[PDB]
């Protein structure tokens, strides 16, 4: 198979520059007339094509971006780059790299995406509160920034995060049989990579 | 070139037909080839290509997806729709630079009505220690999405400080879930005793009432 993995600073302050990398595995980015595109998706799901670089190093931009974005490659690392400066909050989005279809200008293989948040706000790790009374358990995750938390439990719903005076709140529930808990241990591990924090809250009766 | 997609959302029963239209601004057909493409996107995932050049099915995509149209009018047909089809569908043209995308059409699946499973939770002692008091109600695995949740403190209804959040339609069972959070200061929370979240939903004439006492 062919996999594309994006990486880059999640939180960048306005004005400054975002630099993203797309590492390709399973095919060479110099092979067989393929083109590689960058595509972003804004909150609210609008999609915007940004530009492409071909297997032979030809680059074409979206004309509304050409003044402030650069696409390059490092073939010895099988990587493609996206640089963009003069940043506003309008540039907060999920940034994808994609291999174009064989006939070009449509997008057949996508990376998992990497979100960039353009904000002046400080990074803040979450507080995690257990929600204890089949039986439903939960964890409330409050007061973190930027967005990007994942909950895992040692039957699960993840409710979307709500913004409130600069800080996000979300919650997650899990359902288990009433013989299982509190006999067995249930724990919600919450990860917030922007603050490099993990909270493993055990649910107590 | 701008593409307009109708409708904004579509509700379809299992096995039925889903029809999605994409209206361009100019012709995008070269008398033979048409420069139209369709994608499927599920929440938390990148778009997936379904159809390229108006009518060609991508490898590994089921034949339940059919693309059609020419000039300015393009159609995606999903026949029959399955439960895994709940997603947002996008059209995209490759006629000039830049390629541009429709705004998307949300496809929701119709299923049999299901009552919510309701749970209420007091604030944790850890939250109370740090000064705040969130009372949380979960309403899980229900259908249709329409639901009414009201909070009563000591028998009387309340409105200020309630925040609701909905999941997307679950791709496995087509149900919805929601969280309802009643935010209060510790002081306010301590000077009251009974807390109740009441769910009204079309699946029952009587509401679902979950409560706890601060003792």
């Amino acid at each position: 198979d062919v996999q594309l993995q994006e990486s880059g600073p999640g939180l960048v302050k306005p004005s400054q520059t975002v630099s993203l990398t797309c590492t390709v595995t399973g095919i060479s980015i110099t092979t067989g007339n393929y083109r590689w595109s960058w595509i972003r998706q804004f909150p609210g799901n609008k999609l915007e094509w940004m530009g492409y670089i071909s297997y032979s190093d030809t680059i074409t931009y979206n004309p509304s971006l050409t003044s402030r974005t650069t696409i390059t490659r490092d073939i010895s690392r099988n990587q493609i780059f996206l640089e963009m400066n003069s940043l506003t909050a309008e540039d907060t989005a999920t940034y994808y790299c994609a291999r174009e279809g064989v006939l070009h200008w449509y997008f057949a293989v996508w990376g998992a995406g990497t979100t960039v948040t353009v904000s002046s706000a400080k990074t803040t790790p979450p507080s995690v509160y257990p929600l204890a009374p089949s039986v439903t358990l939960g964890c409330l995750v409050k007061g973190y920034f930027p967005e990007s938390v994942t909950v895992t439990w040692n039957s699960v719903h993840t409710f979307p995060a709500l913004l409130q005076s600069g800080l996000y709140t979300m919650s997650s529930s899990v359902t288990v049989p009433s013989s299982t808990w509190p006999s067995q241990t249930v724990t919600c591990s919450v990860a917030h990579p922007a603050s490099s924090t993990t909270v493993d809250k055990k649910l107590e009766p | 070139i701008v593409l307009t997609q109708s409708p904004a959302s579509l509700v379809v029963s299992l096995g039925q037909r889903a029809t999605i239209s994409c209206r361009a601004s100019q012709t995008v057909s070269t008398s033979s080839y048409s420069y139209m493409h369709w994608y499927q996107q599920k929440p938390g995932q990148p778009p997936k290509l379904l159809i390229y050049y108006a009518s060609n099915l991508e490898s590994g995509v089921p034949a339940r997806f059919t693309g059609s149209g020419s000039g300015t009018d393009f159609t995606l047909n999903i026949h029959p729709v399955e439960e895994e089809d709940t997603a947002t569908y996008y059209c995209q043209h490759s006629w000039d630079i830049p390629p541009t995308f429709g705004a998307g059409t949300k496809l929701e699946l119709r299923r049999a009505d299901a009552a919510p499973t309701v749970s209420i939770f007091p604030p944790s002692s850890e939250q109370l220690t740090s000064g705040g008091a969130s009372v949380v109600c979960f309403l899980n695995n229900f259908y249709p999405k329409d639901i009414n949740v009201k909070w009563k403190i000591d028998g009387s209804e309340r409105q200020n400080g309630v925040l609701n959040s909905w999941t997307d339609q679950d791709s496995k069972d087509s149900t919805y879930s929601m969280s309802s959070t009643l935010t209060l200061t510790k002081d306010e929370y301590e000077r009251h005793n009974s807390y109740t979240c009441e769910a009204t939903h079309k699946t029952s004439t009587s509401p679902i009432v979950k409560s706890f006492n601060r003792n």
